């Protein structure tokens, strides 16, 4: 996946860290939002996130995703 | 210098001779941590499966400062995790404590 | 240990906070809180104990590793068995581990 991509999150993902849903098991399933960054290297140094899409949502709200959680969208 | 019936715990220099020896037998490498949680969960199991299968060779590797460069090139990013080799290749794998998993694994590598 | 101390207090806290417990068996809570002392004290940050890296000064900086994870404050997932919701076959019924219980555990050990 490419920064910028649009695309929703076709996986069940409970999150606990909503502003709107604090501290409360919430499914982001269904839900659209943009590729924030693909955590790979920092400054050229591979790195080893396991949720390494990290996609944005409304409110700056973001959460991190495995690449087979989430489907582009055209 | 491995011993059937039991795990023997390997270094940066005791590995690759061990599995380059194993014949047909298939090879089983723990790489663990001390400081890990599962790992510590997993280690009674670990043990008892090294008696339940004599055919197979059952070893462990601290992945420490010492042993850096090997679990490097072996590569392991989940802690506990795995690896099933024969031929001097590694064959399979299982991250995480998973043993009904590392069952399966060792009984494909059986098979 | 001041590190040993604040890392235990921070996991009571946290486990508290966050509604999760720790394992029936405390050796696994024990070694666990170690293992981010010890990375806390080499590394300044308490990377995961569970994870190998292949470069820690650059895990540090990305901080997804860093204790509480990204895994564990998103989904409150803890691969340590540190933190684990009520619902784990070896979550036990406790959110404090002894001081004592930690220094029997890592006696154990050598
Ligand atoms: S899995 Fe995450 S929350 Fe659990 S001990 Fe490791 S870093 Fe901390």
């Amino acid at each position: 996946m490419n920064v910028g991509d649009r695309v929703r999150v076709t996986s069940s993902v409970v999150v606990y860290h909503h502003p709107e849903h604090k501290k409360t098991a919430f499914d982001l399933q269904g839900m659209e939002g943009e590729v924030a960054a693909v955590l790979t290297e920092w400054q050229g140094r591979p790195i080893s996130a396991n949720l390494p899409v990290l996609v944005k949502f409304e409110q700056r709200f973001k959460a991190h995703f495995r690449p087979d959680e989430v489907t582009l969208i055209e | 210098e491995a011993i059937v019936g039991k795990v023997t715990e390997v270094n940066k220099d005791t590995f690759w001779p061990i599995v380059k020896a194993a014949g047909d037998k298939p090879v089983v490498l723990d790489m663990f941590t001390q400081w890990c949680g599962p790992s510590k969960a997993m280690a009674p199991k670990y043990e008892k499966l090294a008696e339940e299968y004599l055919d197979v060779i059952f070893l462990k590797l601290d992945c420490n400062q010492e042993n850096k460069t090997l679990a490097k090139e072996l590569g392991i990013r989940v802690v506990p995790t795995f690896k099933i080799l024969k031929e001097n290749s590694v064959v399979g794998e299982v991250t995480g404590a998973k043993y009904d998993k590392l069952l399966e694994a060792i009984q494909a590598a059986r098979s | 240990n001041k590190t040993l101390a604040a890392m235990k207090n921070f996991a009571e806290q946290y486990a508290k906070r966050t509604d999760t417990y720790f394992c029936s068996d405390l050796s696994v809570t024990a070694v666990v809180i170690e293992g981010l002392a010890r990375h806390k004290e080499e590394l300044g940050s308490p990377l995961c104990p569970c994870r190998h890296y292949e470069d820690k000064e650059a895990e540090v900086k990305n901080t997804f590793w860093n204790c509480p994870c990204v895994p564990m404050r998103e989904r409150k997932e803890c691969h340590c068995m540190l933190f684990l919701t009520p619902d784990n076959d070896f979550a036990g019924d406790a959110q404090d581990i002894p001081m004592e219980t930690l220094e029997e555990v890592k006696a154990s050990m050598a």
